[PDB]
């Protein structure tokens, strides 16, 4: 779950090869399905990855 | 000799203890309104790409 009531199962455990690389090298290591916003309208956690992104880029650490 | 009734009182005094009201201020509060987050100064990329 996050922290924004977005709970579910574990369904696959995707190989670290199959999985999509960014353009910096990196690799996600949690795909959520963008289709659990539309209905339950959790924008902040669509905030929450951005101000978390910069505090993991930037050495901070917001609030 | 005896105690017997006599005039009715004309008025009453009622007596209380008040202090007054000083003048509207309103100082709300010490560091007041909810301050926003901010950005740090200059900051920098701390990241670069590969080549």
């Amino acid at each position: 779950a996050s922290r924004h009531g977005q709970k579910g199962i574990l369904s696959r455990l995707w190989p670290a090869e199959d999985m999509p690389f960014t353009e910096s090298g990196m690799v996600p290591d949690i795909l959520f399905n963008p289709h659990g916003f539309p209905s339950r309208m959790t924008i902040g956690m669509l905030i929450e990855s951005m101000a978390g992104k910069s505090a993991a880029l930037h050495g901070l650490c917001h609030d | 000799g005896g105690l017997t009734c006599a005039s009715a009182p004309q008025g009453t005094l009622r007596i209380l203890e008040g202090p007054q009201q000083s003048l509207s201020g309103s100082p709300l509060q010490p560091i007041p309104a909810s301050p926003p987050p901010q950005i740090p100064p200059g900051l920098r990329p701390r990241f670069c790409a590969f080549g």
